[PDB]
């Protein structure tokens, strides 16, 4: 046993990321079979792709509960040359936050790949219409005009029959990943804006309810990847 | 990396909580409700699971002494914020790695353990005018400080139950059936004590904490995670 | 296709270690010295990323009865545009001064942008910077020489470079040109006087990306 | 030997700088400009690259307090003289070996880390009348002194950027576009703290330094090196 | 585990030249490909041989900037039986200092092999002439006379057409290397002097500028070798 060996400047020290294990306690240990239980789950990416609800504000909702940051939007009677909804491409916003992907990323450092964007409507089925969609990469101005949106990464959704539709972001990045934390709207993370315009106005027969509702979702795509999980915050305990 | 591998993900240590250093055979805290005058030794019997707990016994709600003063004794609890904020699943099973963390510098101490649901009884005997708490030897292992030392160890799954429910909706007992309390879902309790006789009980005050790590776990089914207030 | 612009005159008042510099692609962005790129220059704003090489030429009038020398060299990742004021140069400053001469501020890089302390902190004594210029070391870079005994023009090509395979069209400023006087101008009086300079450029294998409208305004 | 092999050449450790010892959860210094009355805890958040830096944040120029007195707070910077005088090339990438160097003899300490661009937040919680800064446990490793100890470790390349520019000429941001500031070109920040509660904050003053070594690097393209004044 | 072993008088100590590594931090590490970048550079000797500029004084230059230690020299109308330029064979002189080889050696202990000496001229092309060159090994006197130079290691350069010429030192040394630092002009390092004489005087037609300029270079040869890198000095920070 006693032999010349190699010490370390920090032998036996404790770092939170110690890689190996220590002495065991006992033998003779037996455990029961879990076979009767359904479907042991192994990885986050398995579940992260399930469509999650977004949390868009309720347009000055006057209830004493005040805001209702909710996945749906109502149909307006009027329209303007500016999107129904727009937002920066940033993981920190509340609509991102409480998604599966948002909750995951909240404890990760950087992100990579793309996400699935799913869309929905709630009005009477006797409705016919269309909507324009445009992803706006980073630029010198947040898109407003419909024509501007047409210049941006854009597509049009037929509300004629299907009251739901899907989209996936394209992964464009000078770096392998992008900073998950919203330290600042900077070239490291921020990636422009989104826009939403109604293509044509209302078309309904009589007796149909008016100003119906529009709903939306979000969830991870196949290519999405995160890096370096990070620690949490318990302030929600309050 | 493939960080999203859950089995790899959680295999790291983290603090459980502090406890007071022992200097004699102790009175285990009585079952609730407890009344003044029933003097008991709170704050040394270190429960062994990050579930909500109170006074060396489990707990269902979370309440804390946000105020510094009041009537009665202050209990203590334990929550693993990281894992509990990351626990979006239903059932669980794994082993448990743990290591000692002394708060007082330059400490000499001895520690012991007993498993989940294992009842406690020590008493003491006089070795030549010196009481020797029976627990100084017994059924379970012990470890000691090298004038300070990072004692480490691991324990396996032990409960008769097949698995650990992440969050629970059953009823605890046939009478006083506490919902949300799966009793047999931990590893027991430990206790740190000075290697001195009861007569050597000192005026000085000492404290010790511990870190805990999950080993070779298994998880099932989805589960929700906390919402955040938007303010 | 080729693109070209103009530059000031090499004058007898100019001396050794006297120079001027041009940024890539900032020359197109400012239409520096009458430079014009046109279609691709406008395309810049409509595409959020790009990647290309380059191919250039430069010219100047000489005569047998002149003596003196000049140097041409591309240098990457420099901050030469930054003035001691802390900003890139407009079309007026260089058009007016017309020839930079070496000084400790650029032998040290001290002119690089800095931060306002605020009342919280002590003021530092500025003494050093990493973006210095050591002219004696520049021969390492592949370069070309324009002298009375040698030539009146030069030709060079360079590849793409950057910490990422592609970079934002607006911010990517990896390459910078500099032209310096190796030896002061002189000629027996009456010969070709203080010749002017011109420069030509071509990108190589350019590829636009990040298609969008023209530069959402600032 | 074949010393001129660059990969072999630079694989040795050297000092980075000193920092003050921590004794509680700390206020990270605010972004510039900073005004008097915005009290913050300067001099503990140890940035992790020999680039010019100031107050736990990067820097572009080099200025120093050649005078011993004045108004305001004295910041601190960091420069690796050897490597920066030997760095006649353009782009770079490598791993990083580092080791602890305590300045105070007979010290007991604990240290932590978080990666490049990783934001900081600790706060603290009261364990039985004793605050426990959350950072005592968390996402990142920790190591401790054996009443003094040479804690050592290594970290890999982490930035989304493909490589490290030796000297830089781009622009940092879309607004306030600081030239010469490549932000994502370091490894993060560490912090050394006593293993005591905030209540145990002491009058004594302590300091610690660190040495850093380059591992398995890669270099590209030429670059200039400083001239010398002939006097 | 517990077994008799061999301790050391300085276990776990730190010396600046510790040869081995320590515990790692984490797994799952991924890095991007550098393949898109041009030409990773491996060794100093690769670049050290590129001709570098020398820093010869400007002959009492009267400018308020004073000296101009510059790689070029001007053509004199007169000549003397003493070289246009002479200098000891020593790495510490400023003309050596700021070269590639000089900058390298400034952080090395000893030198070996030989260096390339390159020459240049800047006058009008209608010029014809010649120059004599002589390396003077160590002796009892620094060479002055042209005849002395002819006795020394010498050659003549035709300025008739080529306004540039090259030379390489011969490596003569009783020791494998030679002391790089100029501790003293001693047998350990110092190796004599160089000399430069103009063979014949000016020959030009009319209208050609007068007293033209002469330029020079320097860089490492193939056989050059250094030993034991050494630490630097930061005083230039001032
Ligand atoms: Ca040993
Ligand atoms: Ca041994």
């Amino acid at each position: 046993g006693p032999i010349p060996t190699a010490p370390r400047e920090n032998s036996l020290m404790f770092l939170s990321t110690l890689p190996d294990d220590t002495v065991p306690a006992y033998g003779n240990v037996r455990t029961p079979p879990v076979n009767y239980l359904p479907g042991e789950i192994t990885d986050l990416l398995q579940l992260a792709r399930i469509p999650t609800l977004m949390a868009f504000e309720r347009v000055p909702e006057p209830v004493p509960a005040s805001d209702t940051y909710v996945p749906y939007v109502a149909v307006p009677t009027q329209f303007d040359d500016r999107p129904l909804i727009s937002f920066p491409i940033t993981l920190s916003d509340p609509v991102y936050q409480n998604t599966l992907v948002g909750a995951i990323s909240s404890n990760f450092a950087n992100y990579r790949g793309c996400i699935q964007i799913t869309l929905t409507f709630c009005g009477p089925m006797m409705a016919r219409g269309k909507f324009l969609l445009s992803y706006s990469p980073p630029n010198g101005t947040q898109p407003q005009t419909l024509s501007e949106a047409m210049q941006c990464t854009y597509s049009i959704w037929d509300i004629g029959l299907n009251s739901s539709w899907t989209f996936v972001v394209p992964y464009i990045s000078p770096s392998d990943y992008r900073e998950t934390r919203a330290i600042t709207n900077s070239v490291y993370s921020a990636d422009g804006w989104f826009s939403l315009h109604k293509l044509t106005k209302i078309t309904l027969p009589p007796d149909c309810p008016q100003s119906p509702c529009i709903l939306f979702f979000a969830s991870a795509g196949e290519d999405y990847t995160l890096r370096l999980p990070v620690d949490c915050n318990p302030s929600y305990v309050f | 990396s493939n960080h999203t591998n859950v089995k790899f993900l959680f295999d790291r240590s983290r603090l459980l909580n502090v406890i007071k250093v022992l200097e004699k055979d102790a009175v285990f805290p009585r079952p609730f409700p407890t009344q003044e005058g029933a003097q008991q030794d709170d704050g040394y019997f270190c429960l062994l699971t990050p579930r909500p707990t109170v006074a060396s016994r489990p707990a269902t709600r979370f309440g804390l002494y946000a105020n510094p003063s009041g009537s009665g004794v202050l209990a203590n609890t334990s929550l693993d914020f990281n894992f509990y904020s990351l626990a979006c699943f239903t059932y669980f099973r794994s082993d448990l790695e743990v290591t000692v963390v002394s708060l007082e510098p330059d400490l000499e101490f001895a520690v012991g353990w007993f498993p989940s649901g294992s009842e406690y009884q020590a008493s003491s005997f006089v070795y030549d005018q010196l009481h020797v708490p029976f627990h100084f030897t017994g059924r379970t292992p012990r470890a000691f400080a090298s004038k300070g030392g990072k004692v480490s160890f691991v324990l396996p799954w032990n409960s008769v139950s097949s698995v650990l429910p992440v969050r629970w909706g059953g009823a605890s007992k046939l009478s006083s059936a506490t919902r949300g309390l799966p009793a047999h879902a931990d590893w027991g309790t430990i206790y740190a004590f000075v290697p001195r006789p009861n007569e050597k009980k000192s005026t000085a005050v000492k404290h010790v904490a511990v870190y805990i790590r999950y080993k070779n776990a298994r998880a099932w089914c989805p589960s929700m995670l906390p919402f955040r207030s938007y303010k | 296709r080729w693109y070209t612009g103009r530059l000031n005159s090499w004058t007898k008042a100019v001396k050794t270690f006297s120079f001027q510099a041009v940024p890539l692609p900032g020359a197109f962005l400012s239409r520096q010295g009458g430079l014009n790129g046109g279609a691709f220059t406008a395309t810049l704003h409509r595409h959020f990323l790009m990647k290309c090489g380059w191919q250039v030429q430069v010219q100047c009038n000489l005569t047998q009865f002149h003596q003196g020398a000049l140097l041409v060299a591309m240098v990457p990742e420099t901050t030469l545009d930054v003035k001691p004021d802390g900003k890139a140069k407009s079309l007026q400053e260089l058009n007016e001064e017309q020839w930079v001469e070496m000084s400790d501020d650029y032998r040290t890089g001290k002119n690089m942008p800095f931060q306002s302390l605020g009342t919280y902190y002590r003021p530092p004594n500025w003494t050093w910077g990493p973006n210095f210029i050591n002219p004696y070391q520049v021969t390492v870079f592949p370069h070309q020489i324009l002298n009375a005994r040698t030539s009146t023009s030069v030709d060079i090509n360079v590849p793409y470079i950057g910490e990422t395979p592609t970079q934002s069209s607006e911010t990517q400023n990896s390459w910078t040109l500099l032209v310096m006087v190796l030896v002061p101008l002189d000629y027996k009086e009456g010969a070709t006087t203080d010749p002017e300079i011109t420069f030509s450029v071509r990108p190589t294998s350019p590829y636009f990306n990040g298609l969008r409208n023209r530069y959402t305004a600032g």
